[PDB]
């Protein structure tokens, strides 16, 4: 409908009318309703699950490797896969880098050595209603991604479009509008 | 590095051979490289031990094949002729993983001597040379002898020529000096003795 | 590969200097090799002027281009021996040389010529060989030929007491052939 | 009305930069494998390698040396490698050759300095050191800062050929002679890329925090910020811009409130 809709820059704006170019879902698009397949990684994703379940992801090329596990743990180890990982039935050499710290919508790119992940979620198909995204985390790793895969404890997936949209604040700074 | 070589072994003109190379020193290829006698040397061709990949001469293309496991490696020759007798080398190079190899062959085995002829395991045939005197080895088969003046006792002027090959498949040697003199002929493929005593 | 001359003659104490000639391009390393009789050969040289661990300080290569010399400033009495120059390169992986001979050269000799007859007990056999010697000579070459009224020859190498050499032609014929030695030398 | 003083905010950290562990490691890298280290977190002195006279080439292309100590960067690299020394000056914007087409490439708009020096101290052995590679055959060039680790026979217009050089089946790398009786410019050189983008920020050089000032004409430096303002007390929330396309608010990097800037 209109869902992911972020904030491209770090810059507060007010009463204003602003035109970005950067990567987005398409309005009135369609995605894909799942029920844990191997999918694509091709610009970016968005992630939406509506429900303690949906856990975490895996990110990378072979299944380098990253993985983010539901305290957020994100290790950049290179790893060795199941067939279906699932929680700790998950899973080493020359790890790199390290972190510790209803409705839920996520964010992801992959954009010049950086990776993002922006945040909201909301009490309640998808509604109807319009929301922002504020930033939640910025990685410095700047890997090589093609596949991904969600995790659970035994949905919804879209895909991001270069467009060109026209966002609107208000007074307070906060996008209501596009 | 200590490289070993099979020992000889003598052959038959169409039969097969095989030459093994054993490492016993722990990224370098194995050569091997062919001498036929009063002739230079001649490349056949290279096997990496680990991966196995192989490549071979132009010359060499469809009659070689070198084989290995692990270190011990192996060199096999088919359809022999009577151009392959010769005496055989295996040669170490270390290598840089991308780049043509600047050392050169630093360590040799000691080499394989393969004979491939027709006849058949004789002895020989001493003729006493009486005149400058001299024992005539001949009509024998295979190479070598061994030619003493006096069970031994006797260095001085001693020549022993190289043996030459004859248009009936064997080889014979002279092998003169300059009182009771006794030459002694062994001939370790079959153990005859022959003491010839010339006068 | 193209190596020149094909022998070469000294004295102990001479300059011994030889060349090879190499073929297209700048990866194209080079290495020289010594071989004994009866030995196996010997890394000397790698990459044109480098030497290999435990070669003393007289063997020294240079040259570039398509041209490497070797070149060895005082000849021992151990260093008499063959050598060969040897490329690694793409098209074809090694291409050994020809090989050059080294040796001693001292003042000319002359051989003492003898012959031998056929003894009886060859007689009996049916074919009979007549052996001519030489003995103790310093030229390389010589001829010997048969006179009646074919051969052939083996030739010992350098002594290591005087550096000469010897020969022997043995002239064979049958025992009925039988029923029914001029040395050309230059220092005679 | 004039500006009276200068106001400088800069944020509370005091650890220095690895360029110990960059400049002074043990053993670089081949061109063809060339090192990374990306830099953040920490206080950059540019005023320790200007003044050292062992570095025979200082570049600097969108910045001069002098004016370093005074910026704040983003996305600061360091690539370590060594060549030959008649192949510095492929090191630049824009030039051809065999390092700057199938080894190491620098994109047309760079902003950063080029540091060389020598090191034929380290790097020539005796009998030689045969282990620095460079390549020499690919099929096409390079996209700038694109990395490429390969050992496969380069096969030409031929019949093909698989782990075996042979008739046009060339090997891709090549090593330096490096023996310490070669002339100058064939020497070892030993090579640095510091490359960062201007205007987050994280990495600047030492310059004193003043106090604050408000209600002032003042000249402000605001992590980065340079321009001529009067400071105020703001209402509701970095580099606050507004429709003007100018800053109009900034939070002070030291204490987490919200200042405004009206020009004077
Ligand atoms: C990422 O991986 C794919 C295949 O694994 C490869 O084709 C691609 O070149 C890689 N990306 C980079 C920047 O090398
Ligand atoms: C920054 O460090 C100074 C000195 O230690 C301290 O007084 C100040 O409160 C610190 N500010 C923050 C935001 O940590
Ligand atoms: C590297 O070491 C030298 C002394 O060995 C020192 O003078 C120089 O400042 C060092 N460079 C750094 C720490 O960047």
């Amino acid at each position: 409908f209109t869902r992911g809709v972020y904030y491209p820059d770090k810059v507060f704006r007010s009463s204003v009318l602003h035109s970005t170019q950067d990567l987005f879902l398409p309005f009135f698009s369609n995605v894909t309703w799942f029920h844990n397949p191997v999918l694509p990684f091709n610009d970016g994703v968005y992630f939406a699950s509506t429900e303690n379940i949906i856990r975490g992801w895996i990110f990378g090329t072979t299944l380098q490797s990253l993985l983010i596990v539901n305290n957020v743990v994100i290790k950049v180890c290179e790893f060795q896969f199941c067939n279906d990982p699932f929680l700790f039935r998950v899973y080493a050499n020359n790890c790199t880098f390290e972190y510790v710290s209803n409705l839920r919508e996520f964010v992801f790119k992959n954009i010049d050595g950086y990776f993002k992940i922006y945040s909201k979620h909301t009490p309640i198909d998808l509604p109807q209603g319009f929301s922002a995204l504020e930033p939640l985390v910025d990685l410095p790793i700047g890997i090589n991604i093609t596949r991904f895969q969600t995790l659970l404890a035994l949905y919804y997936v879209g895909y991001l479009q270069p467009r060109t949209f026209l966002l609107k604040y208000n007074e307070n700074g906060t996008i209501t509008d596009a | 590095q200590l490289l070993e070589q099979s020992g000889a072994e003598v052959k038959k003109p169409g039969a097969s051979v095989k030459v093994s190379c054993k490492a016993s020193g722990d990224g370098y290829y194995m050569h091997w490289v062919r001498q036929a006698p009063g002739q230079g040397l001649e490349w056949m061709g290279w096997i990496n031990p680990n991966s196995g990949v192989t490549n071979y001469a132009q010359k060499f293309q469809g009659w070689v094949t070198m084989t290995r496991d692990t270190s011990t490696v192996y060199m096999e020759l088919n359809r022999l002729r009577s151009d392959d007798t010769a005496v055989y080398y295996c040669a170490r190079e270390e290598t840089i993983v991308g780049a043509t190899p600047p050392y050169g062959l630093d360590v040799w085995g000691q080499g394989t001597t393969v004979t491939v002829s027709s006849a058949s395991t004789k002895g020989p045939s001493v003729f006493p040379g009486a005149p400058a005197l001299g024992c005539l080895v001949k009509d024998y088969f295979p190479e070598p002898v061994t030619v003493s003046w006096n069970s031994g006792a006797l260095t001085s002027g001693v020549h022993t020529f190289p043996a030459v090959l004859q248009s009936s498949g064997l080889y014979s040697l002279s092998s003169v000096v300059t009182q009771t003199y006794i030459c002694n002929v062994d001939h370790k493929p079959a153990t005859p003795r022959w003491t010839r005593k010339l006068s | 590969l193209t190596q020149s001359p094909a022998t070469l003659s000294l004295s102990p104490g001479e300059r011994a200097t030889l060349s090879c000639r190499a073929s297209q391009s700048v990866s194209s390393y080079l290495a020289w090799y010594q071989q004994k009789p009866g030995q196996a050969p010997r890394l000397l040289i790698y990459d044109a002027s480098n030497r290999a661990t435990g070669i003393p300080a007289r063997f020294s290569g240079s040259g570039s281009g398509t041209d490497f010399t070797l070149t060895i400033s005082s000849l021992e009495p151990e260093d008499f021996a063959v050598y060969y120059c040897q490329q690694r390169s793409n098209w074809p992986p090694v291409t050994f040389g020809q090989g050059t001979r080294l040796e001693i050269k001292r003042t000319v000799a002359a051989p003492s010529v003898f012959i031998f007859p056929p003894s009886d007990e060859q007689l009996k056999s049916g074919t009979a060989s007549v052996v001519c010697l030489l003995n103790n000579f310093y030229p390389r070459e010589a001829k010997v030929q048969w006179k009646v009224d074919n051969s052939q020859e083996s030739v010992t190498e350098q002594d290591s007491k005087d550096s000469t050499y010897s020969l022997s032609s043995t002239l064979t014929l049958s025992k009925a052939d039988y029923e029914k030695c001029e040395v050309t030398h230059q220092g005679l």
